[PDB]
């Protein structure tokens, strides 16, 4: 059960929970309502399997590609916001948390990958993928490294794997088509066969996670690292001269990152749906309440067209919707989370060597035809 | 002598209750239970669940079949000890275990006998079971025993032994291939979360009247419940007209 | 499955009669080296429940749904639902069964009535007879065979194998 | 056309009634003449030793014995007969085994056979009457070999095989190989007057045909790994192993363990193993005890030459070495269906597989465990050894002759020549 009279927030580890914090804290100075926030281990593992038994926190911010899934076990309550609040956020971003006709989980900010460079190190960042080894072969004279970046998730090597091709679900006729799944085509073999040609020849290690090539690049280790806006950041700290940009081309062809809407979800089992409603759109989603957060950890290109004037005045918000031009806005069904485990299983045996690319593809594709059949 | 008083202060005792505060007990136990919560909607699918899952799970919990039901739960125990302090109703000397052949007839009868119990429709006949070895590589019963068994085989020359006399004895075997511990796991023994012990009563005296209300549960098979009351009003209700919910021996007819 | 599943609640909630359940055998190639036969053999595909004891058994399957329960994430357990759960452990080669007999021939194989059920032989018909079910129809498919169940007693209508053959490939 | 004596079958009861015999109006009979049985199943298969006795037990369900029992081995046209429920007995078998048949209900026919060779290496089938008709049980018989199982010796010693075989191999090329990582095994030293290089004056082979056993000494080098002693050819899989090695291993000349590869038994008695032995290994540890069925579990300790007892074989067993013979008896009190595994004999520490795997089981009701024949003579003493269980052990149990009119014991409580040993327990 739910303690009823405050507010229990989940947020992802490298988010702004203290922002999100002192958002709290105007709230309880308000209000007199005390917002506590968490960010535990593997909370969207966690999150359905607490919130099916009526336990959880009130709101959780997350990717809005899961919350469908949260949507057909009943774990989210239909948001109510009114027209004036909906005038208020992209249109997009409300196209993009919809499911089943129905408004769930108050879009926070859109978030895309970049590429993210040493000024000093490396003042002109290669356009290709194709001449990142050679470059490698340069650096490791000099004791450093061309690339590092976190190999044990597959949303970061996603934009190699879908440059050439590749999909996650057929779209055609208004509808996705589950069964047509586009993990094992031509251009995936192309991408993860060119990630395993990387490791093979020592330009990157498939053990690199993401608090070692954060640690790398912090240290000036390594010249470049594929990242959002959370890795600023500390990156941020480093006072390394760093930059921000577009993703490099794979066979004449542009790297498609999937672009995330982070978006604030309400727990159907919670008792607070009203303090909750009122905390996101009313302290929240408000120049003071998204520039809070920001300043923790910079949270990207948010849905509040009002700060806008503010988002023209970061470049590096430029360049990361210049790569989420160049990407597609995820799905939201179900089956996704499934997805990704599938691509997570298929990257990490293509990466260690235990399996080639056909047989990890092949391997994933079966799994995901299994499960619809 | 004092025992034809005994069972005089005996049937004086049993006319009073009869048969109303049996069942109310048992239809108070009935009642507590199942008021816990309702889902009402939720629903087992085959799906997200595997048999093959299924069937290694089960195969891993112990016991898989409850030996006897739970005295925490319900207070069966009780009625057993109501008016059960020692009273060595084996009066030969107790272990009735590893005791071997020098087991006459006679020595349970003594007491059972005197008891003027329920009439014997009881078959009163025990299911003795020897497992030799944990491989099967043995003489296929106790030596004392099967040496009785070759001696009558070799009077009716042991031909067939599918057309036997009494079948009861052949079905019996094929009912139960186990002792009173299940499968001997390592687990099995130590377990200390049942918090009212059955103060170590016999595996027989339990197991014969245990198949007696086994007989009583094959009896129960009905193909409706109410067959009086079904004509004049059949509906689907969560309420019931009668807490016990099932019927026994017939009074008087 | 979550297909399949919905297309077997939708063939029952658009059926004119009660049927108590719904159940998908589904086709499957097993390479047995002795013959050399691949053979084809129906087993647990998919199902839905819809619907409408002794303490022992009330104990074991309470003990089973709560066990299942605790692998997904206390109300007793009728013998349609324990029907319908045990169901899922048994596979039948083609020929074999009901549900083999109705693939093997490409027909329709109505159990209408107890004494139907029992006068059947085949003993799937007499359990499910013995846990309360009144009939029992299996319909072959392109990939397998559709198995109604009932505790009413239903006559032979064509709609339902229209819905059937309409709903499925 | 006809036979001057009925046949030998008509004993079994039978039950003359009217129509029906689902009915049971029926009068048994019993016609007193003579016995019956047939010959259907047997054990698929028999591996044995040579100096050890092989028994073989058909089963027989009964129109047979007007119908001799007859026991042959199946090459050629028509196969020659070894032996009858008549008194016709093979030349080249006479003395070395007995049939004897046993009658309806504990119905077997037992060949008892001595002294096995590789004249019998082969089918053999057990038969009634009517050889050329399909009324046959058939059984592989398997023989030959027994061996130094695992050899050391000391890196600057002599060591010797003793590798036995039969008449075949009586006149022979009898081979010595070291086994390497193929399945060719390539031959050492060979009796046709050939030695490897690598082994010239330190070895030398020596056939011996009357004790049927090839010696072989090696003064200088046998290397350690897998060695492989036998026949002409050896791919045909006709061999043994003797696994030597002196890697930090420092054990004298051969150790044995040529036990009894069978026992059988049931609770009436108590089983006496006798292992033989050598020099070294008489000061080191000896112990039995049974292996565990589970591969990951350890094999456990028993009874030992240092005074450790299992807590329920304390006083059940005895545990007795005898140095200047070499051997070693173990004595087990109350043999119980708990005990029926395979048992291991090791004379090292357990996990250095130094040891011969017997099994001991059997279903029967008779026991004795006994040499079983003895041999003695006018005006002299003899012994035996004859045995009691737990059971039994409080009523006394002295030894008494096989076949007698009435009971009666040959040997008295009252010792004045011997004394009877009974270990209580």
């Amino acid at each position: 059960k739910i303690e009823e009279g405050k507010l229990v927030i989940w947020i992802n580890g490298d988010k702004g929970y203290n922002g999100l914090a002192e958002v709290g804290k105007k709230f309880e100075k308000d209000t007199g309502i005390k917002v506590t926030v968490e960010h535990p281990d593997k909370l969207e593992e966690k999150f359905p399997q607490v919130a099916a038994t009526g336990d959880g926190p009130d709101i959780i911010f997350w990717a809005h590609d899961r919350f469908g899934g949260y949507a057909q076990s009943g774990l989210l309550a239909e948001i109510t916001p009114d027209k004036a609040f909906q005038d208020k956020l992209y249109p997009f971003t409300w196209d993009a948390v919809r499911y089943n006709g129905k408004l769930i989980a108050y879009p926070i900010a859109v978030e895309a990958l970049s590429l993210i460079y040493n000024k000093d190190l490396l003042p002109n960042p290669p356009k290709t993928w194709e001449e990142i080894p050679a470059l490698d072969k340069e650096l490791k004279a000099k004791g450093k490294s061309a690339l590092m970046f976190n190999l044990q998730e597959p949303y970061f090597t996603w934009p190699l794997i879908a440059a050439d091709g590749g999909y996650a679900f057929k779209y055609e006729n208004g509808k996705y088509d589950i069964k047509d799944v586009g993990v094992d085509n031509a251009g995936a073999k192309a991408g993860l066969t060119f990630l395993v040609d990387l490791i093979k020849n020592k330009h990157m290690n498939a053990d690199t996670d993401y608090s070692i090539a954060e640690a790398a690049f912090n240290k000036g280790e390594t010249a470049m690292t594929i990242n959002g806006p959370w890795a600023w950041s500390n990156i941020d700290t480093s006072k390394v001269n760093y930059g921000v940009t577009v993703l490099p081309t794979f066979k004449g062809q542009p790297s498609k990152p999937f672009v995330g809407v982070l978006s604030a979800g309400i727990n159907a089992a919670s008792p607070n749906k009203e303090l909750a409603k009122e905390f996101l759109e009313n302290y929240l989603l408000t120049d003071e309440g998204l520039e809070a957060v920001n300043k923790d950890k910079p949270l990207g290109a948010v849905a509040l067209k009002s700060y806008e004037e503010e988002l023209a005045k970061d470049p590096r918000i430029a360049a990361t919707m210049e790569n989420a031009q160049k990407g597609e806005i995820m799905p939201n069904i179900p089956q996704m989370s499934a997805f990704w485990y599938a691509v997570r299983t298929a990257v990490i045996n293509a990466a260690s060597g235990r399996q080639t690319v056909d047989e990890a593809l092949k391997d994933a594709q079966t799994n995901n035809a299994a499960a619809e059949f | 002598m004092s025992s034809s008083m005994e069972c005089s202060e005996f049937v004086g005792s049993r006319r009073f209750t009869g048969k109303k505060p049996s069942f109310s007990q048992t239809c108070s136990r009935l009642s507590q239970y199942l008021k816990e919560n309702g889902s009402f909607g939720d629903l087992s699918l085959g799906m997200a669940c595997k048999p093959d899952v299924n069937g290694t799970l089960g195969n891993s919990r112990q016991p898989t079949t409850t030996m006897s039901l739970f005295p925490c739960e319900a207070s069966n125990m009780d009625s057993m000890v109501q008016d059960v302090k020692p009273t060595n109703l084996f009066p030969r000397q107790p272990s009735f275990s590893s005791s071997s052949s020098s087991l006459p007839k006679e020595d349970v009868l003594k007491m059972t006998q005197t008891t003027r119990s329920v009439k014997p429709e009881s078959q009163t006949a025990p299911l003795t079971i020897f497992y030799a070895g944990q491989v099967i590589v043995f003489n296929d019963f106790s030596a004392e025993k099967a040496k009785e068994v070759i001696n009558l085989a070799s009077k009716g020359t042991a031909n067939s032994l599918a057309k036997n006399q009494t079948d009861i004895r052949s079905n019996i075997a094929t009912i139960a291939n186990q002792v009173p511990h299940p499968r001997k796991t390592t687990t099995q023994e130590p377990i200390q979360s049942s918090p009212t012990p059955l103060t170590e009563l016999p595996i027989a005296r339990r197991a014969s009247l245990h198949r007696f209300l086994e007989k009583r549960k094959d009896r129960v098979t009905s193909k409706a419940p109410y067959q009086l009351c079904d004509p004049a009003k059949a509906s689907s209700n969560p309420q019931t007209t009668g807490n016990m919910s099932w019927l026994g021996l017939a009074a008087e007819i | 499955e979550d297909t399949l599943q919905q297309r077997l609640q939708a063939l029952i909630e658009s059926a004119g009669e009660n049927w108590t359940y719904a159940i998908f055998w589904q086709i499957s190639h097993d390479f047995d080296s002795s013959t050399g036969d691949n053979t084809v053999i129906l087993g647990w595909g998919d199902g839905y429940y819809k619907g409408e004891t002794n303490t022992a058994e009330q104990e074991h399957r309470k003990r089973v749904i709560r066990e299942l329960n605790s692998l997904i994430s206390d109300e007793e357990v009728t013998d349609t639902e324990w029907f319908f759960l045990v169901s899922m452990t048994q596979s039948f080669v083609n020929g074999v069964g009901l549900p083999g007999e109705s693939f093997l021939n490409s027909r329709v194989i109505w159990l209408s009535g107890s004494g139907a059920l029992t006068g059947s032989g085949c003993e799937r018909a007499g359990q499910g007879q013995i846990y309360g079910l009144k009939t029992m129809v299996c319909i072959a498919t392109q990939n397998g065979v559709v198995e109604l169940g009932s505790s009413e007693v239903i006559s032979q209508s064509s709609d339902l194998m229209h819905k059937v053959n309409n709903l499925f490939n | 056309m006809d036979d001057d004596n009925g046949l030998e079958l008509s004993l079994g009861l039978s039950c003359g009634g009217s129509t029906g015999k689902a009915k049971g109006n029926n009068n048994n009979n019993a016609g007193s003449s003579s016995e019956n049985y047939r010959a259907e199943g047997g054990d698929r298969s028999a591996k044995v030793i040579d100096d050890f006795k092989n028994f073989l037990h058909p089963t027989s369900q009964r129109p047979a014995e007007p119908s001799s029992g007859s026991q042959r081995s199946d090459s050629g046209q028509q196969p020659p007969q070894n032996f009858f429920n008549d008194l016709s007995k093979a030349p080249t078998t006479e003395a070395e085994a007995s049939t004897k048949p046993l009658w309806v209900e504990d119905e077997s026919r037992k060949e008892a056979g001595n002294k096995r060779k590789f004249g019998f290496p082969g089918m053999n089938d057990d038969k009634k009457k009517e050889k050329d008709s399909s009324h046959v049980d058939m059984h592989e018989k398997k023989t030959k070999a027994s061996h130094v199982s695992t050899a050391t010796d000391e890196g600057s010693t002599a060591e010797n095989e003793d590798v036995a075989e039969s008449e075949v191999g009586g006149g022979s090329s009898s081979n010595h190989a070291k086994e390497v990582v193929r399945p060719p095994t390539d031959t050492n030293i060979v009796d046709n007057l050939t030695g490897q290089r690598r082994s010239n004056h330190g070895g030398s082979g020596t056939e011996e045909f009357t004790m049927r056993n090839m010696s072989y000494t090696v003064p200088f080098t046998v290397h350690p790994q897998n060695v492989v002693t036998s026949m002409p050819y050896s791919l045909p899989t006709k061999e043994s192993g003797q696994h030597a090695a002196a890697t930090s291993l420092l054990q004298p000349n051969a150790n044995a363990g040529n036990l009894p590869i069978m026992f059988g038994y049931s609770p009436v008695q108590l089983p006496m193993l006798d292992k033989d032995g050598s020099g070294g290994i008489v000061a080191l540890s000896q112990s039995p005890f049974a292996g565990r069925v589970p591969s990951n579990s350890a094999t456990a300790k028993g009874e030992g030459k240092q005074p450790v007892a299992e807590e329920g074989s304390s006083e059940d067993a005895s545990e007795r070495p005898t140095g200047d013979n070499s051997n070693l008896n173990t004595a087990f009190s109350f043999d119980f269906s708990a005990i029926k595994p395979g048992m291991a004999a090791d004379v090292k520490f357990g996990g250095s597989g130094a040891r011969p795997n017997l099994p001991w089981v059997s279903t029967t009701g008779s026991g004795p465990h006994g040499r079983t024949i003895s041999g003695v003579t006018y005006r002299y003493n003899a012994n035996q050894i004859k045995i009691v269980c737990a059971c039994h052990g409080s009523h006394m149990s002295p030894e008494e002759f096989v076949r007698h009119a009435s009971e009666e014991y040959v040997s008295p409580e009252s010792s004045m020549g011997m004394t009877a040993a009974s270990a209580h327990t």
